[PDB]
RNA sequence: AUAUUGGCGAGAGACCGAUAGCGAACAAGUACAGUGAUGGAAAGAUGAAAAGAACUUUGAAAAGAGAGUGAAAAAGUACGUGAAAUUGUUGAAAGGGAAGGGCAUUUGAUCAGACA
RNA sequence: GUCGAAUUUGGGUAUAGGGGCGAAAGACUAAUCGAACCAUCUAGUAGCUGGUUCCUGCCGAAGUUUCCCUCAGGAUAGCAG
RNA sequence: CGUGGAGGUCAGUGACGAAGCCUAGACCGUAAGGUCGGGUCGAACGGCCUCUAGUGCAGAUCUUGGUGGUAGUAGCAAAUAUUCAAAUGAGAACUUUGAAGACUGAAGUGGGGAAAGGUUCCACGUCAACAGCAGUUGGACGUGGGUUAGUCGAUCCUAAGAGAUGGGGAAGCUCCGUUUCAAAGGCCUGAUUUUAUGCAGGCCACCAUCGAAAGGGAAUCCGGUUAAGAUUCCGGAACCUGG
RNA sequence: AAACUUUCAACAACGGAUCUCUUGGUUCUCGCAUCGAUGAAGAACGCAGCGAAAUGCGAUACGUAAUGUGAAUUGCAGAAUUCCGUGAAUCAUCGAAUCUUUGAACGCACAUUGCGCCCCUUGGUAUUCCAGGGGGCAUGCCUGUUUGAGCGUCAUUU
């Protein structure tokens, strides 16, 4: 159980935390897990999700489907990906709103803080 | 778009005066073009640049300003550090420590001295 | 406005509150090159001030107006 | 009252400016508890008293 | 203690036809006329509200203090009364129980559990861990939500590392001979916990 | 000019669902006004001083 | 008579708006607020107005600057400005 | 060492759970009332996700009626569950200046248990 | 009824609560006047009126003594558990 | 017996549907109340040995909220009064134009302002609500546009009064008083032709400020113009003040 | 015999109880010392590409600089090179600035967007009139400076 004296339980703070954070804690909070393949390849296991990641639905209705975010949504905490969508009844098609705990990111988007983030933890990337 | 504000700096005092009378004729050229049509939002980011401009300018004086004062007593007020009016009464580091030459003596015949308790 | 404009040669322009018709007399002059006869003045009640800016006949307001960009 | 002072004509051109409904997109917005515009003023029924 | 006094409220007293309390007075809103400060009303105040003097803790004197933790000591003997709490003991060599005292000196958690269903302490480890449920009050969202039994507690006369060792494997508790809390003893005042005595610690007891 | 109908139009809102937006807001207010009406005449003619001009 | 007819020849305001509180207090032949005081210099209040005084006091307002003194007490009263590290 | 119903930052409970808990869980000292000092509320909840009803027809329209979305419209922005007063429809019975109750059994409707 | 004067009335102004003002009625002082209005002391005090929330079993009264500025109330004894 | 929470236990029940609600359906109990069935419903909850309390309602001219009977009833009756046709519209006793008939009768039911309101003015659209009938009309609803000054007012002066200063009381908030027991101030130019203003004689003693859109007061008229502004805008003809 | 009244169940109404939730309250414990003439607390009026209010801000107006993180904001439009980068963002952090008219509020007033004066600079054929621009002009008290007042007072002298 918890010992430090800095930290809270209380369930009141904790869902105040939450659903009051700013966009800069919010993008903590929606890693998402990597996939078998690349975590023995990059020696990591979960990363903040970006805009430009290649993912694929682990869990739901949309189980087994594959694609690359759209845009990563911080007010819902929901991530975007196109060729997950639903279609309206008048054609036009909207979004599947997903969060990035039930994905695997198959593919990452690299950058040189990219590079950076994987550096500092442990990783290898050929 | 926008200037940058570290380019900015390199300028001369008196290049980013011209710099800032020509950003000041586009807002009255997006002003004009923001009543003909239902949206204009390019006028934020010239307008935000200006501002980005002001606070070079008036950056450059005040440190200009700190040069012609430097090192030496009675600098305009608003140069001064701020702190807060309490602690701007609040007697200095030097005026703390000021002791009597009797208990100078006192403190250095009889310091306190530091013991143990063994054997 | 627009009436005046291409008829009573009388520039309309949404002018500053703390601007007395002297400042705005010579603020004409200076941005749109032009020489004024008269200034008249009224603070709108949504609290804006216009300005009723009566060019001399040596110009003609219509063609300035349509060089700034509107007309 | 037909000749105003400056501060009176000042506070009746805030209370014209937000005499207006609530903006549409407004209620489009995530998370919106906003429904309408709860605080319009008439001068049939409240008078806002200078 | 400003609850429901903060209002300005003078009984309307007779003659107007309506019930004698105090009314809020003044008009144009809608709480204008309304009764206030009783119990009866509302926005009033309960009556006789809570008060933190109230006696909290309690006295005991030190004597029958004692006397009731060696009672729930010579309860954790006795077989019968440690399954009528639970505590599967069916399988136990016997009891008292009493573990060579190198369970101690265990450093890690997956040692120290496997040491535990070794001594034949795994029945009652896992009726913890099928027993959780949620809380069936309000008390859910004050922070007591999960709830489960109790498992072993074990006795230990000098710790090396063993407190650590088992405090994360669930409803097991780890106590002093030098303690023994009587809460840890007899929960809900039900005596008879099925209790592990290293053996350093069972010698200290005397 | 802009036609503020147009201006609508560019903020993410329709001519159609200015309608139906609309008059979800017209009716709404009316449940204020008729809670507050309701609510209201209970305890509104309540008066102070009312000096009964004849009893006998 | 001392109703509803009497009501009619109520015109004339007894108070205007005050400068200090802007809250219409002001009164016009006393020529003072009755709520902020004004022109006094200490601001009206009293121990029996609990509410009219959580009303205005600090905190009701925007605090344009003691907004920003705690934070700028836990760092010290700071001057000068960052220097820099990378990324 | 002591005091602290303000200030800042933290951790907690055998506390209240939207008529309760602060007056205020919401754009609450807010809307509103008064000349003024002052007085001072009401107001939480679709769903996992708007996927918030395209398309057809009658109607001037609101909507209706079908299709459609959804696990469910017995969730349609009057939206979780949706009680009681009270009401409309259908069905049953009753009725000579009230109605309603107790004991008793007949008549009508219903109910098991049991047997076997 | 009075209607050229002890007239009628607008604005400015002065007088504020045990105070003001009164050609006097205890009149008027923001629908409040034999002591205004607003907040606190204040959950003022009441020997006086009203109310006091589930079952069932066993037991079961008193309106009388003495004293009290005591007589719409208490102490005391008696009856009762 | 029942209710809200706490410790224990039944390795209790539950999206294969917890809690709740409706149920002249069944069972147990002397009773408070408990157990089951069916219907609606959707995420939590009980039995028992114990702990604790803001723990049980039919009334208090009880508090808050909601709703009845009364009842399609009381009434929607002052200010003389309307009618035909056409146009619009889905819809006209009520909107618009014409035609009639009337009325206020200039101490007006007209043409303008003061206090007060604050956008009610004007245009276009729209008719859910409001207009105690109706409504295509609206002082409503949504969107816009509109108030132009050397001369008109304020601003200036003083009235009745208010109110600093100097002082004087008062534990103090503040009170007295308004030229008062006060060292209360800046002018007119001569002296200067190193330079501008030293030094010069004389003076003048009223010695804050506030206080009137009706009192005092420098000066503007005619004609035309707008959907809505004009002694302000236009054209013309004047005038005052400071330099 | 219908209507009608009344009782009950069904489905539907009017109404918002009940149950289940909870980014709020409430009480107790722990740590801390930090408002303002260097203009506070409060007030008015303004600021957005489309905002009425709440939160944010001040004509540099939902922010400017700086610093960290490292690719959004999102109702829509938009920006895209600003995306292996001195760099997105209603982001955190905040040390440098801005800070309208006011307010202890200070040139004097103030029911007025009234009325001055002084110094520097600018224009109009102006040391004096008018305009524009920058910096000023409160009271009490303290230490010092300079200029003084008084047969209060001591000398100097002629």
């Amino acid at each position: 159980a918890k010992q430090s004296l800095d930290v809270s339980s209380d369930r009141r703070k904790a869902r105040k935390a939450y659903f009051t954070a700013p966009s800069s804690q919010r993008r903590v909070l929606l890693s998402a897990p990597l996939s078998k393949e690349l975590r023995a390849q990059y020696g990591i296991k979960a990363l903040p999700i970006r805009r430009d990641d290649e993912v694929l639905v682990v869990r739901g209705s949309k189980k087994g489907q594959e694609g690359k975010i759209s845009s990563v949504y911080r007010l819902k905490f929901a991530v975007q990906v196109d060729k997950v969508t639903k279609e309206k009844v008048n054609g036009a098609s909207v979004p599947i709103n997903l969060h990035p705990s039930k994905l695997v990111i198959t593919k990452l988007h690299l950058d040189k803080d990219r590079k950076a983030l994987i550096q500092r933890k442990g990783g290898k990337l050929e | 778009a926008g200037v940058k504000a570290y380019e900015l700096r390199t300028k001369s005092k008196e290049q980013l005066a011209s710099q800032l009378v020509d950003l000041k004729k586009e807002l009255a050229e997006l002003k004009v073009q923001k009543l003909s049509r239902p949206s204009l939002p390019k006028i934020k980011t010239v307008r935000k640049s200006i501002a980005c401009v002001l606070t070079v300018i008036n950056e450059q004086q005040r440190e200009a300003v700190r040069q012609l004062y430097k090192g030496k007593k009675y600098q305009p007020k608003d140069l001064r550090a701020k702190k807060t009016r309490a602690l701007r009464r609040a007697l200095t580091k030097f005026e703390a420590s000021q002791v009597t030459e009797k208990q100078r003596k006192k403190q250095i015949a009889f310091p306190q001295r530091k013991y143990a308790i063994k054997a | 406005a627009m009436k005046k404009v291409e008829d009573g040669n009388i520039l309309v322009f949404q002018v500053s509150m703390k601007a007395n018709k002297y400042q705005i007399k010579k603020a004409v002059k200076e941005l749109y090159e032009v020489d004024v006869l008269k200034v008249n003045t009224l603070v709108r009640p949504n609290g804006t001030k216009k300005a009723y800016v009566r060019l001399t006949a040596d110009y003609d307001a219509l063609d300035i107006a349509n060089r700034i960009g509107y007309i | 009252a037909a000749q105003k002072s400056f501060r009176i004509k000042q506070k009746m051109a805030k209370a014209k400016k937000q005499n207006r409904p609530l903006p549409q997109w407004i209620r489009l917005r995530t998370n919106n508890t906003i429904r309408y515009n709860a605080k319009r003023r008439n001068w049939r029924r409240t008078k806002m008293n200078i | 203690e400003k609850a429901g006094h903060q209002t300005s409220a003078e009984s309307w007293g007779t003659g107007r036809a309506v019930a004698r309390i105090p009314r809020v007075g003044g008009g144009g809103t809608g709480r204008s006329g309304q009764g206030a400060f009783g119990n009866m009303c509302r926005g009033g105040r309960m009556f006789a509200p809570t008060k933190t003097w109230r006696k909290w803790n309690v006295k005991v004197n030190h004597n029958e203090k004692r006397y009731a933790t060696a009672s729930a000591i010579a309860a954790t003997a006795v077989a019968s009364l440690v399954l009528a709490r639970g505590h599967r003991v069916e399988k136990i060599p016997e009891i008292p129980l009493v573990v060579s005292t190198d369970l101690e000196s265990i450093q890690k958690t997956k040692e120290a559990v496997a040491a535990l269903k070794a001594v034949g302490a795994h029945s009652d480890l896992l009726k913890v861990l099928k027993s959780k449920k949620l809380r069936a009050g309000k008390g859910k969202y004050r922070n007591r939500r999960w709830t489960q039994r109790r498992g072993p507690l074990v006795v230990y006369a000098e710790d090396n590392g063993i407190v650590k060792a088992l405090r994360n494997v669930p409803g097991v508790e780890t106590a002093n001979v030098a303690s023994l809390n009587l809460l840890q003893l007899a929960p809900g005042a039900h005596l008879g916990r099925f209790v592990i005595w290293t053996e350093a610690a069972f010698t200290k007891l005397d | 000019t802009i036609t503020a109908a147009d201006r609508r139009m560019v903020s993410g809102v329709t001519e159609k669902q200015y309608k139906k937006g609309m008059k979800k807001m017209q009716q709404l207010e009316k449940n204020a006004i008729n809670t507050q009406i309701r609510r209201e005449i209970k305890r509104v003619n309540f008066q102070t001083h009312y000096r009964d001009e004849l009893l006998q | 008579g001392k109703g509803t007819p009497s009501f009619g020849k109520r015109h004339n305001k007894s108070h205007t708006l005050c400068n200090r509180c802007g809250r219409r207090s002001f009164h016009v032949q006393k020529k003072t607020c009755s709520s902020c005081g004004y022109p006094a210099a200490k601001t009206r209040s009293y121990n029996w107005g609990a509410k009219a005084k959580r009303r205005h006091t600090t905190g009701t307002g925007r605090m344009r600057y003691l907004k920003h003194v705690s934070r700028r007490f836990k760092n010290g009263f700071q001057t000068g400005s960052a220097s820099k590290a990378s990324a």
